[PDB]
């Protein structure tokens, strides 16, 4: 309970964020509808193939968020950018934006599905843990895909405001008025940062580098455990 | 699908290759044995007087 | 104990070989996987300082919450070389044009998610109470690994793409 509590958090936290950036209540409503959707439709994917709710399968939940937000904000800020770069309308944006990133949202669920589904394959005492993961990510990785060629290119045709071409919200006023003049500007500082990093280029191989061999370092220091003891509100005391 | 491949030839290998990992992977756990379970199954009450 | 232990680099470079097939179909490329696939390690740091500086150890939460992250930072390396190549391939732009462009439409949704999760994960990260042992260790690694992820990824993915276009033709 305490875990479906931070999935609730978790959506909410998401609902701030997405306002921030999307700037209008409708629009913020597109990400934060299409998690619970996928993630409700998980939980009849679990049922179906014999899982239980578990400590496991629920952090898979909270853990896939992260994934099905990312699915959504690529169809829903694309479409703002469509919309921002040559000024169609809501329904005419998401057509086109749908037409140029729906192949790879299906395929990037297929790259994605190679890098969790072979510990599922596991064996032994372990394998079940590992297992209650793989399934549960890729189940909601499935569904997310899904509810991205459905719902969401729907929601975005129908709730999104129509944006004017070269309108990026800088003529806004108030904190949205400055926050969006403030990314303009970060993102030509990004662009013309990187353009000076693609010049330099040799001095970041040999940085990354220093960042592998640094996670290599790191990796073999850590101790390795398999489950954390959890305080449980009860313990045993033996006499002999 | 062939006229697609064609322009694509290394995910048509791409496509080859991981079914020949599943296969080689499959054959280092798949049980060995004359038959499979042929023989249809008994069993046996033992009594003594 | 004795009949069967630890299986686990088998099944990861299993995971890492088809990672790249499944990139090398997507992309009709033998070298453009490898700039998407030098991304890993820079989420894989940022997981192992946060556990390492909170004293956690390389637990089943840890590995699962840094298979999460390397999710999301692969995909935000996928739309950024799938952008560029598009430019490239359609527009007809040139490989530094490409990929300034190619960056620069992918940072907003890219900081857009990174922040969303990063956050969403911090009820986990601060938690106590029932079960804050297993919540505590899933949202270290992964708000460390987020971070990470994102300010270093969006500098070195381009550098990825760039470099590994140019080796191979
Ligand atoms: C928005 C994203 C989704 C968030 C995650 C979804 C919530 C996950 C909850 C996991 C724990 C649920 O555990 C489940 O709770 C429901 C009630 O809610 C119980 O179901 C209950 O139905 C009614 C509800 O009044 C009770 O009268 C009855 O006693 C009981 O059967 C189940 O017996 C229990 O197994
Ligand atoms: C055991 C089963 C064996 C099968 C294993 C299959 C795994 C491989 C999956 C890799 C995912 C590939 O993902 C797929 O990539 C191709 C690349 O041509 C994309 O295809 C797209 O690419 C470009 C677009 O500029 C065009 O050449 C093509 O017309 C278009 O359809 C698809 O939109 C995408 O869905
Ligand atoms: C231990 C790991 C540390 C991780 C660090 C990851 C990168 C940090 C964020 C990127 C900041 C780099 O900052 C960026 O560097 C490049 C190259 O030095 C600079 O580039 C500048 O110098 C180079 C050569 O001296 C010129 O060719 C270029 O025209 C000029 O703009 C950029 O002007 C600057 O914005
Ligand atoms: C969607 C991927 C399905 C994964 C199949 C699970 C295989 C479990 C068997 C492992 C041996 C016990
Ligand atoms: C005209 C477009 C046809 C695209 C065919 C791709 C289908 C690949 C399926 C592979 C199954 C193993
Ligand atoms: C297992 C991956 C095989 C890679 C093929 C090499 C391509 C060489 C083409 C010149
Ligand atoms: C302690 C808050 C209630 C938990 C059930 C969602
Ligand atoms: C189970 C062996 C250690 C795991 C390292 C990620």
């Amino acid at each position: 309970h305490e875990v479906v509590k931070t999935l609730v958090e978790a959506i909410i936290l998401v609902f701030l964020v997405m306002y921030l950036f999307l700037q209008n209540f409708r629009a913020t409503l597109i990400p934060t509808i299409a998690v619970p959707v996928v993630l409700l439709g998980t939980f009849a994917v679990l049922a179906a193939f014999g899982f239980s709710i578990n400590t496991l399968t629920m952090f898979g939940m909270v853990l896939a968020i992260g994934l099905l937000v990312d699915d959504a904000i690529v169809v829903v800020e694309n479409v703002e950018r469509v919309m921002a770069e040559e000024g169609l309308p809501p329904k005419e944006a998401t057509r086109k934006s749908m037409g140029q990133i729906q192949g790879a949202l299906v395929g990037i669920a297929m790259v994605l599905s190679a890098v969790f589904v072979p510990m599922a394959f596991f064996g032994g005492s372990t394998g079940a843990i590992y297992r209650q993961f793989s399934i549960t990510i890729v189940s909601a990785m499935a569904l997310s895909v899904l509810v991205a060629l459905i719902l969401t290119p729907a929601l975005c045709a129908t709730m999104l405001k129509p944006i004017a071409k070269g309108d990026h919200g800088e003529g806004k006023k108030g904190f949205f008025g400055w926050f969006n003049r403030m990314f303009e500007k970060s993102t030509h500082h990004y662009t013309d940062s990187v353009g000076g990093i693609l010049r330099s280029t040799g001095r970041y191989l040999v940085l990354y580098l220093i960042i592998v061999v640094g996670m290599a370092y790191l990796f073999v220091r850590l101790p390795s455990s398999f489950l954390p003891d959890e305080d449980q509100g009860v313990f045993m005391t033996m006499v002999q | 699908m062939p006229n697609f491949f064609i322009d694509r030839p290394i995910f048509a290998w791409v496509i080859a290759i991981i079914i020949m990992l599943a296969g080689g992977l499959a054959i280092l756990k798949l049980p060995v044995a004359q038959y499979p379970t042929i023989a249809p199954p008994a069993v046996t009450i033992s009594a003594s007087y | 104990e004795r009949l069967s232990g630890n299986q686990a680099p088998s099944l990861y470079a299993i995971s890492l070989i088809v990672v790249f097939l499944c990139l090398a179909a997507l992309y009709e490329s033998w070298s453009i996987p490898f700039s998407v696939m030098l991304v890993v390690p820079l989420g894989v740091i940022g997981a192992l300082l946060a556990a390492t500086f909170r004293g956690l150890t390389n637990d089943v939460y840890f590995q699962v919450g840094l298979l999460t992250t390397i999710g999301l930072s692969a995909k935000n390396a996928i739309l950024i070389v799938e952008f560029a190549k598009d430019l490239m391939d359609k527009e007809g732009k040139g490989l530094i044009e490409a990929t300034l462009d190619a960056v620069r439409m992918r940072l907003r949704p890219i900081l857009m998610t990174s922040l969303a999760f990063i956050l969403g994960v911090m009820p986990l990260v601060i938690s106590t109470g029932a079960g804050s042992g297993a919540q505590n260790a899933v949202g270290t690694g992964v708000m460390g690994g987020m971070v990470t992820a994102t300010v270093l990824a969006i500098f070195f993915v381009p550098v990825f793409f760039v470099v590994v276009r140019r080796r191979f033709s």
